[PDB]
RNA sequence: UUGAAACACGGACCAAGGAGUCUGACAUGCGUGCGAGUCGACGGGUUCUGAAACCUGGGAUGCGCAAGGAAGCUGACGAGC
RNA sequence: UCGUUCGUCUGACUUGGGUAUAGGGGCGAAAGACUAAUCGAACCAUCUAGUAGCUGGUUCCCUCCGAAGUUUCCCUCAGGA
RNA sequence: AAACUUUAAAUAGGUAGGAUGGCGCGGCUGCUUCGGUGAGCCGUGCCAUGGAAUCGGGUGCUCCAAGUGGGCCAUUUUUGGUAAGCAGAACUGGCGAUGCGGGAUGAACCGGAAGCCGGGUUACGGUGCCCAACUGCGCGCUAACCUAGAACCCACAAAGG
RNA sequence: GUGAUUUCUGCCCAGUGCUCUGAAUGUCAAAGUGAAGAAAUUCAACCAAGCGCGGGUAAACGGCGGGAGUAACUAUGACUC
RNA sequence: CCGACUUUGUGAAAUGA
RNA sequence: GGGCGGAAGACAUUGUCAGGUGGGGAGUUUGGCUGGGGCGGCCAAUCUGUUAAAAGAUAACGCAGGUGUCCUAAGAUGAGCUCAACGAGAACAGAAAUCUCGUGUGGAACAAAAGGGUAAAAGCUCGUUUGAUUCUGAUUUCCAGUACGAAUACGAACCGUGAAAGCGUGGCCUAUCGAUCCUUUAGAUCUUCGGAGUUUGAAGCUAGAGGUGUCAGAAAAGUUACCACAGGGAUUACUGGCUUGUGGCAGCCAAGCGUUCAUAGCGACGUUGCUUUUUGAUCCUUCGAUGUCGGCUCUUCCUAUCAUUGCGAAGCAGAAUUCACCAAGUGUUGGAUUGUUCACCCACCAAUAGGGAACGUGAGCUGGGUUUAGACCGUCGUGAGACAGGUUAGUUUUACCCU
RNA sequence: AUGUAAA
RNA sequence: AUCAGAGUGGCGCAGCGGAAGCGUGGUGGGCCCAUAACCCACAGGUCCCAGGAUCGAAACCUGGCUCUGAUACCA
């Protein structure tokens, strides 16, 4: 699945609220932080003995992932996040059908 | 022994006994989910009468 | 599961060894001023034979070097010892069988018996009936001394070390077959409650790592790490390999 | 139990004991008192058979009379067919 | 347990008293055997009126009204909403 | 020709058969139109013999809640099976929860549903005895030297002579 | 572990396990160090045993193949692929 | 099993800072 | 000489953290459906056609199949054209390369399964594009009329295309996907950190993703023949019941065999039945126990007759043998081997027929087999252990009640 | 690697 | 009875749609007196049978055939 570089599309920011053009990334989640309220509460909860307390997911049985789209416009520099189906294949910008 | 059972029997039969219950008929039937281009313009004409 | 055979031996309640009839610690005389700067003449009075323990034991009675009484002192036997021998202890005796000396007194070669390991632990190596070892080198750099112990293991030792010259008597004992369950157990109810031994694969699981299964068969390797906890360090204790030994391994 | 007189199970007979109760919260329904109030329930004073009864506080204790928001906060300008 | 018939009988022999090892422990010439008629985890008391979607029982009369084994969801199919 | 169809039943299915209708007049619309042009509403005034048949007070509105959530039999349609007192479905009724009269006896087949009594008449089923009712009045068929034959389900018999 | 005696114990270290060796520039914690930051903190380097990589071990657990054609009667197949 | 801190003090050299 | 004598020595070691190993040990789990369970499979989410009985609904481990994707175009729009195939034709050129004309209701194509639908299009080519966008509601489908997914119709924005009407909220429609908590991102120059501020961090609100396929969403391997408790005849194996595929039996027609001759005796292709000793199917009674194979003993009954009495027929000369009839009164044996029923031999015999009686008969026996616990071999499993594989040892209780 | 039985 | 696996040169076998090979075997020369052996060349196949999709099949799916390997247990 191929997704232009750059697509003209709506911008909710208060600034733009038109169709302006808005380039595309791809989205990866942040490396997760040592000091959200669920870690600083799963770390104490795991301390001490009593093992493992939170539950720990074994049975995976998808093989796709949602891709999400974070565009930016270059009117405001603001993004805004768009999810395409679920696709194995994906390349944004890449060499067109010929 | 087969746990799986599906009969329409008796179902009539306890349909029927408390009736079939059609809903009063309204005067004044409701307007929700209407065109709301049609409900906005009815209101305003009802607010505006002498 | 529980506890194991091997595991059970740790409390002694039915393993301590069966000390009744034995005739008291076999070791040497307290090393003092005589027995370090001269000899002291000592007459054999009686070699006994001490149960549970292969080789013969000879009572020596010693005149106290400072008060007014004997000392029965109990070694162990160097082949030859015979009674009313006088055996000489000390670092200035003569190089003889049955005699006691340092390892500053032994040359090269010499042939000795219940070594001690630091000096005045009252002899601790070659004990066992017809085992020796060769003193082969001193250091008097150090006041060292190196030996060939009975398992072949090289080690080193202090100089100022006692030794009985000779070799521990009784020797050869261990080449002859016992033919009988009657002569092992005779064998070893003097010595302590370790016999017979039932083959774990012979057991079940709740009680041996091989117990069990409808055949009788190990299951897994029957051998074990060095760090398997008690109860699970059982079969071959971290061996460096197995199978019938051929050439060089067997060296 | 779809189906028991069943070759389904319990019961030889008699007598006595024997199994939806008590407590907390909530809710509907009903009765009583008061009714934008209502509760005196923890205390206090009394109390001549009394662990009772009667009095007392409350000007804000509980609930109710205001709700919407996560929160900062804001908080019903008066109904016609 | 009894009867007859059997095994061994100088030996790894038969046995009394004293004494040691006590419960996930002991002891086992290994049968999961024995550990006081109890052992693939003794016995005694307590937590304890353990829990149970399962079996059994569930106490007076008359009058009146009076069904369901079907939908949906649930590690759900002997169950519950 | 179930996973073919031009055509196309019966049975069943949906809707309508007025007083919650219609017309006239003058008012609003931020909708709608080229536009009083529509669409809708609002105030007011008029008309509307009840607008097929039959029957009848209603869940009409609400609350609280019990039990149940193992079903089975039958006629018809019907899937798998060789068939099944077999398994799974459709419409209906019965049994379960139900006595009562008949089918000799039977949970669901036939009649029929019930307070307790007297009188009469019946349904299904019968009238030789058991057993209340006729060896009743008629007409034929059958002769079984196989236990002739004799009740909807039903307790069976065939092909063939 | 096997089980007197006699005779003999064949092949396989790929797999699991056991063990041995550590040049170091794989991975690899707490501590300890440096840098950024106003500080919490982050980031970096360094980082033990362990694992990995490399050898030994079968009287360690264990394992130990197929398909075709061929002899001058026929059959088999010494032999060959 | 091994690592660090602790009991844990003294002075000496060689390599890094 | 104020050192009891040596050894090691600030290393071992003690304590606290740190990482690895750790069935030696603890705690716990080891889904569901299911014509018993196990193995298999998914009929657990889900789509098309049929079953489905002409509205809707409608099941089975019913049937034929599909889904966990693919796509910046195979989405949106506009314009032009017509497709598969056939017919006649054109150098190399043939059955098939490229071109032209004629016919062409779709016999092509539309990402995929199957159904439906589409022809100046919903197909093919070309131009331009991103409506595959934003805000929250409403409705349909499943439905309890909850959610999710998907779809539909308006509204308020912003845009694409076309000249314009319009069309566009992804794929022509029907399937192609996801809760709470946690993490992470997007947004407001948003809210709080509760003594007041600057200031990192954290906590929020709205909208997405990270995923639960057992798909309304626990984090989870076996074995037990040493086993246990609750229960189940909702549910298996013995008997019984219905059924009779299957096992056994017997009729009808007559192509032929029977040296000639269909029917002495058979009777193929077909076809109709009977039986409940086999096996199968079911799961109706029985799991608060109906004592489970065989043999010994002993009794009774059936005929689908082996001999025995009487008969009829013959390819019946005699002898013997075959077919059938009335016929169940009488009889149907001793042994080798196996636990065996069954089997198969030796011999006698007139004959060595078949069967039923809760597969007659264990408070009648036996205990050989099977079917606990011991044990051995083999194959399997890493292991505990398993074997509708082989072998050995293995308690057989009660009557005095009624009949 | 080897060499008619056909004298 | 179900479930896998494999059907390719004469034999045993490699193969991932553009598409066929490996050893050996066979055919023709060469060396030798001659046969091997050795050197140099040559030709291969109904990719098990029958369909479909696919630019493009022997491979991909399916139906039919033949062999082999497993699982068929508690009574
Ligand atoms: C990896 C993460 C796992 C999972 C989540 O962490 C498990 C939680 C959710 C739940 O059910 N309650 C818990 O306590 C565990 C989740 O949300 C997925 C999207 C992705
Ligand atoms: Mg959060
Ligand atoms: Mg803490
Ligand atoms: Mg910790
Ligand atoms: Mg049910
Ligand atoms: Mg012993
Ligand atoms: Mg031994
Ligand atoms: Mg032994
Ligand atoms: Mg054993
Ligand atoms: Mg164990
Ligand atoms: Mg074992
Ligand atoms: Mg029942
Ligand atoms: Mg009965
Ligand atoms: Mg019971
Ligand atoms: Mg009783
Ligand atoms: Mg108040
Ligand atoms: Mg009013
Ligand atoms: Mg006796
Ligand atoms: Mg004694
Ligand atoms: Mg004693
Ligand atoms: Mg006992
Ligand atoms: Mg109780
Ligand atoms: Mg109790
Ligand atoms: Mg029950
Ligand atoms: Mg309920
Ligand atoms: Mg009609
Ligand atoms: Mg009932
Ligand atoms: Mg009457
Ligand atoms: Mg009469
Ligand atoms: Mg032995
Ligand atoms: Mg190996
Ligand atoms: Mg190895
Ligand atoms: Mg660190
Ligand atoms: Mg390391
Ligand atoms: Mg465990
Ligand atoms: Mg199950
Ligand atoms: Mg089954
Ligand atoms: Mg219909
Ligand atoms: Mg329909
Ligand atoms: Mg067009
Ligand atoms: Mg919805
Ligand atoms: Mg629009
Ligand atoms: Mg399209
Ligand atoms: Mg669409
Ligand atoms: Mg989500
Ligand atoms: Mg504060
Ligand atoms: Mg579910
Ligand atoms: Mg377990
Ligand atoms: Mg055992
Ligand atoms: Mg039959
Ligand atoms: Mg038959
Ligand atoms: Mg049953
Ligand atoms: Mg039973
Ligand atoms: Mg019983
Ligand atoms: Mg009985
Ligand atoms: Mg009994
Ligand atoms: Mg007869
Ligand atoms: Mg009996
Ligand atoms: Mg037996
Ligand atoms: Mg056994
Ligand atoms: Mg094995
Ligand atoms: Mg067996
Ligand atoms: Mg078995
Ligand atoms: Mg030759
Ligand atoms: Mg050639
Ligand atoms: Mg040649
Ligand atoms: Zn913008």
């Amino acid at each position: 699945v191929n997704v232009p570089k750059t697509k003209k599309t709506y911008c909710k920011n208060k600034e733009c609220k038109k169709h302006t053009l808005h380039k595309v990334t791809q989205y990866k989640k942040g490396k997760d932080s040592l000091s959200a309220q669920g870690k600083r509460r799963y770390d104490r909860k795991q301390s001490g003995y009593g093992g493992q307390t939170k539950p720990v997911f074994h049975k995976k049985a998808k093989t796709t992932k949602k891709i999400v789209l974070k565009l930016q416009c270059q009117s405001c520099k603001h993004y805004s996040q768009r999810a395409i189906k679920r696709c194995k294949h994906f390349e944004i910008g890449g060499d067109k059908k010929g | 022994a087969k746990s799986k059972n599906h009969t329409a029997h008796n179902q009539s039969y306890k349909a029927h006994r408390n009736g079939i219950k059609k809903p009063k008929r309204q005067r004044q039937a409701s307007t929700k989910g209407m065109d709301p281009k049609f409900l906005r313009n009815l209101r305003y004409s009802r607010k505006h009468n002498v | 599961g529980r506890v194991i055979r091997a595991q059970r031996k740790g409390a002694g309640s039915v393993f301590k060894s069966h000390t009744h009839h034995r005739k008291g610690p076999a070791r040497f005389r307290s090393l003092d001023f005589g027995e370090r700067n001269g000899y002291l003449k000592g007459v054999v009075t009686d070699v006994i034979h001490d149960p549970g323990r292969g080789a013969p034991l000879a009572k020596v009675t010693f005149r106290h070097p400072f008060r007014y009484k004997h000392q029965k002192e109990l070694f162990v036997a160097a082949e030859g010892m015979y009674t009313g021998q006088f055996v000489y202890c000390g670092r200035r005796a003569t190089l003889s069988v049955g005699n006691v000396l340092p390892l500053r007194s032994v040359p090269e070669g010499g042939v000795i018996c219940n070594v001690e390991h630091h000096v005045g632990d009252r002899g601790v190596f070659a004990r066992a009936s017809g085992d020796y070892a060769i003193v082969i080198s001193h250091n008097p750099d150090n006041g060292t001394s190196r030996i060939k112990l009975p398992s072949g293991a090289k080690k080193i030792v202090p100089s100022s070390c006692r030794a009985m010259i000779g070799q521990v008597a009784g020797g050869g004992r261990t080449e002859k077959p016992m033919l009988k369950a009657g002569n092992a157990y005779h064998k070893y109810r003097v010595k302590r409650n370790s016999w017979p031994k039932v083959r774990g694969v012979a057991m079940n699981p709740v009680e041996h790592p091989h117990g069990g299964g409808n055949h009788q068969h190990i299951g897994h390797a029957s051998t074990v790490r060095r760090d398997a906890p008690p109860g699970q360090k059982v079969g071959l204790i971290a061996a460096r390999r197995t199978g019938r030994l051929r050439g060089q391994a067997a060296a």
